[PDB]
């Protein structure tokens, strides 16, 4: 009852963070808001300062990964917003 | 929020003398220059 | 006879801009690695246009007071929109716009007393001003 997802990042310059890819242990029933909070636990950035995009569509905060067909080993570029 | 990382970035361009006066502006700025 | 990508703004207004200038934002070109509008979070459709005018002018640049003349006149805009231009140049990873806009705010802070700095953009006790001087 648990999958593995990676979420590559982008080069942020106001926050001196190099582009990396965080690895997550989630479930397809987890909402995008949940997996945003699962990023909060390892780093500390609130979900209201995160943006997930799988292919070209912004991920809504009230739908599970099954809605966007997010399978295992899939990469979701995350973007921080102030 | 939104004011920390943007204001800390404009502090890098200001010389060491300008950051000295920047602490007397506000407390939120005073806590930022000392980090 | 010209390459074009769609860029959906935060408001929802889609922008058809050339890839050669969208490649100026390294987040957009890296987003295409590995036929839909690329999202621009926290970047309003109004600021997006202001972002395009700076980029489309700097299309021929690969990456001591170094403030450009046209850019400093391009940044003769209200303080509110200038802050909205710094955040975007971080989301889009625009090293030229991130520096020109940050150096201009620092130019607005430089050369002024702390009260003159606060009077431009705006909470102390009476001893807090003396205690901060220590």
């Amino acid at each position: 009852s648990g999958m593995q997802i990676f979420v590559k990042t982008f080069r942020d310059r106001l926050r001196n963070l190099l582009p990396q890819t965080i690895t997550l242990e989630v479930e397809p029933s987890d909402t995008i808001e949940n997996v945003k909070a699962k990023i909060q636990d390892k780093e500390g950035i609130p979900p209201d300062q995160q943006v997930l995009i799988f292919s070209r569509k912004r991920l809504e905060d009230g739908r599970t990964l099954s809605d966007y067909n997010i399978q295992k080993e899939s990469t979701l570029r995350l973007v921080l917003v102030f | 929020w939104m004011q920390r990382e943007v204001w800390m970035s404009v502090f890098r361009y200001l010389s060491r003398r300008e950051l000295c006066e920047c602490m007397r502006v506000c407390k939120t700025w005073y806590k930022w220059c000392c980090d | 006879a010209m390459p074009s990508i769609k860029l959906q703004s935060s408001d929802g207004e889609i922008f058809e801009v050339d890839v050669e200038i969208a490649k100026q934002s390294v987040t957009i070109k890296t987003m295409l690695e590995d036929d839909d509008p690329v999202p621009l979070p926290n970047v309003n459709a109004a600021i997006l246009k202001k972002v395009i005018q700076w980029c489309t002018h700097h299309k021929d640049d690969p990456p001591t007071d170094d403030i450009p003349v046209w850019d400093q006149e391009f940044l003769k805009v209200d303080q509110g929109t200038l802050f909205e231009l710094i955040l975007a140049a971080n989301y889009l990873d625009i090293k030229g716009l991130l520096d020109v806009t940050c150096k201009t705010v620092a130019n607005m802070i430089k050369g002024k007393t702390p009260e003159e700095i606060r009077k431009t953009f705006n909470d102390f006790t009476e001893e807090e001003e003396a205690q901060v001087r220590k």
